[PDB]
């Protein structure tokens, strides 16, 4: 549920997994950053 | 003095010689490391090939002095006058 507002809970359905000038300084390989990212993504959703 | 003569074309070999390996050494490594930032941010390109020249003037300083301390002793040859 949703809140729209304090007197209405809206029922939802939310999509998880399926989702320019300069360039980032990747200590680790961009791989096991991003896998690892993106795991904490779906945390993060399915928590709020 | 016809020792003297001919073995300055071993300095003249040497001098053009040890400074044509370094210059082109000197540049491939100058050169790839300004590939690789240019490759990773092409908006700076402008800005590291100014940054580039200046380290190509202080990189040949040498070789040049060289260069042309080997056409001296080539066409005005100073060793030849001390018998």
């Amino acid at each position: 549920n949703k809140f729209v507002n304090t007197m209405t809970q809206k029922p939802t359905v939310e999509q998880l997994i399926p989702l320019h000038h300069w360039d980032y300084l990747y200590e680790p390989d961009a791989k096991s950053l991003l896998d690892g990212l993106l795991v904490r993504y779906v945390e993060s959703q399915v928590y709020q | 003095m016809e020792t003297v003569v001919g073995l300055t074309a071993i300095a003249v070999a040497l001098l053009i010689g040890l400074g044509a390996l370094g210059t082109a050494i000197g540049f491939g490594l100058l050169g790839g490391k300004f590939l690789e930032g240019a490759a990773r941010q092409p908006e700076m390109v402008p800005m590291l090939q100014v940054k580039m020249f200046i380290v190509a003037g202080l990189l040949d300083a040498v070789t040049m002095i060289g260069v042309g301390i080997a056409l001296f002793f080539t066409f005005a040859n100073p060793f030849v006058g001390q018998i």
